[PDB]
Protein backbone atom coordinates (compact mmCIF):
# COMPACT_ATOMS: atom_id res chain seq x y z
CA UNK A 1 0.00 0.00 0.00
CA UNK A 2 2.67 2.45 -1.45
CA UNK A 3 -0.33 4.80 -2.69
CA UNK A 4 0.47 7.09 -0.41
CA UNK A 5 -1.77 9.76 1.57
CA UNK A 6 -2.38 13.56 -0.26
CA UNK A 7 -4.12 15.97 2.21
CA UNK A 8 -4.74 19.75 1.64
CA UNK A 9 -4.17 22.85 2.96
CA UNK A 10 -7.26 24.94 1.30
CA UNK A 11 -8.04 28.14 0.48
CA UNK A 12 -9.45 29.03 3.92
CA UNK A 13 -6.16 27.91 5.54
CA UNK A 14 -8.04 24.61 7.73
CA UNK A 15 -7.13 21.78 6.27
CA UNK A 16 -9.55 19.00 4.45
CA UNK A 17 -10.87 17.08 7.12
CA UNK A 18 -9.83 13.35 5.32
CA UNK A 19 -6.83 13.24 3.27
CA UNK A 20 -6.90 10.60 0.25
CA UNK A 21 -4.36 8.96 -2.52
CA UNK A 22 -2.12 9.40 -4.34
CA UNK A 23 -3.27 7.68 -7.38
CA UNK A 24 -0.04 8.08 -10.00
CA UNK A 25 2.99 9.94 -10.98
CA UNK A 26 2.76 10.65 -14.34
CA UNK A 27 6.08 10.60 -16.56
CA UNK A 28 5.41 13.69 -18.75
CA UNK A 29 7.75 16.43 -17.83
CA UNK A 30 6.33 19.42 -19.30
CA UNK A 31 8.98 21.62 -21.02
CA UNK A 32 9.12 24.72 -19.23
CA UNK A 33 8.49 24.12 -15.39
CA UNK A 34 9.42 20.51 -14.32
CA UNK A 35 6.30 18.54 -13.93
CA UNK A 36 6.25 15.21 -12.37
CA UNK A 37 2.08 15.85 -12.27
CA UNK A 38 0.81 13.81 -9.67
CA UNK A 39 -2.77 13.02 -9.01
CA UNK A 40 -4.79 12.58 -5.43
CA UNK A 41 -7.63 11.26 -5.96
CA UNK A 42 -9.68 12.30 -2.96
CA UNK A 43 -13.23 11.56 -1.08
CA UNK A 44 -15.74 14.74 -1.63
CA UNK A 45 -18.76 14.26 1.10
CA UNK A 46 -20.31 17.60 1.29
CA UNK A 47 -19.04 18.50 -2.40
CA UNK A 48 -16.22 21.18 -0.47
CA UNK A 49 -13.58 20.56 -2.75
CA UNK A 50 -15.10 22.33 -6.34
CA UNK A 51 -12.83 21.13 -9.26
CA UNK A 52 -10.54 24.17 -10.21
CA UNK A 53 -9.62 26.16 -7.07
CA UNK B 1 -8.45 39.42 -4.27
CA UNK B 2 -10.55 37.31 -2.09
CA UNK B 3 -9.69 34.44 -4.63
CA UNK B 4 -6.27 34.65 -3.71
CA UNK B 5 -5.13 37.33 -0.78
CA UNK B 6 -6.23 35.59 2.71
CA UNK B 7 -5.57 39.11 4.76
CA UNK B 8 -5.46 38.25 8.47
CA UNK B 9 -4.59 40.52 11.09
CA UNK B 10 -1.19 41.68 13.08
CA UNK B 11 0.53 43.98 15.40
CA UNK B 12 2.43 46.91 13.97
CA UNK B 13 4.10 50.27 16.10
CA UNK B 14 3.40 52.68 13.83
CA UNK B 15 5.52 55.45 15.24
CA UNK B 16 8.68 53.23 14.62
CA UNK B 17 10.73 56.57 16.57
CA UNK B 18 14.98 55.80 16.15
CA UNK B 19 17.94 57.76 16.97
CA UNK B 20 21.18 57.38 14.76
CA UNK B 21 20.61 54.14 13.43
CA UNK B 22 18.74 52.90 16.67
CA UNK B 23 15.23 51.94 17.43
CA UNK B 24 13.62 54.37 20.09
CA UNK B 25 10.56 55.76 22.06
CA UNK B 26 10.47 59.11 23.28
CA UNK B 27 8.55 59.81 26.62
CA UNK B 28 7.47 62.91 27.78
CA UNK B 29 6.37 64.38 31.08
CA UNK B 30 5.79 67.98 32.88
CA UNK B 31 7.37 68.78 36.17
CA UNK B 32 4.67 69.66 39.65
CA UNK B 33 2.99 72.88 40.03
CA UNK B 34 4.84 74.70 42.42
CA UNK B 35 7.93 72.69 42.11
CA UNK B 36 10.46 72.32 39.04
CA UNK B 37 12.20 70.38 36.13
CA UNK B 38 15.29 69.60 38.06
CA UNK B 39 13.47 68.13 40.86
CA UNK B 40 11.75 66.24 38.66
CA UNK B 41 14.44 65.36 35.76
CA UNK B 42 16.69 64.15 38.58
CA UNK B 43 13.94 62.45 40.37
CA UNK B 44 13.33 60.52 36.43
CA UNK B 45 17.37 60.13 37.01
CA UNK B 46 16.21 57.94 40.08
CA UNK B 47 13.85 56.19 38.00
CA UNK B 48 15.25 56.18 34.84
CA UNK B 49 19.03 54.15 35.91
CA UNK B 50 16.12 51.37 38.11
Amino acid sequence: NGKAKVSLITSDGIKFPQDGTLEFSDVTVDQTTGSITLRAIFPNPDHTMMPGM
Amino acid sequence: FSAFSSSRWEYGSPRLERYNGLPSMEILGQAAPGKSTGEAMELMEQLASK
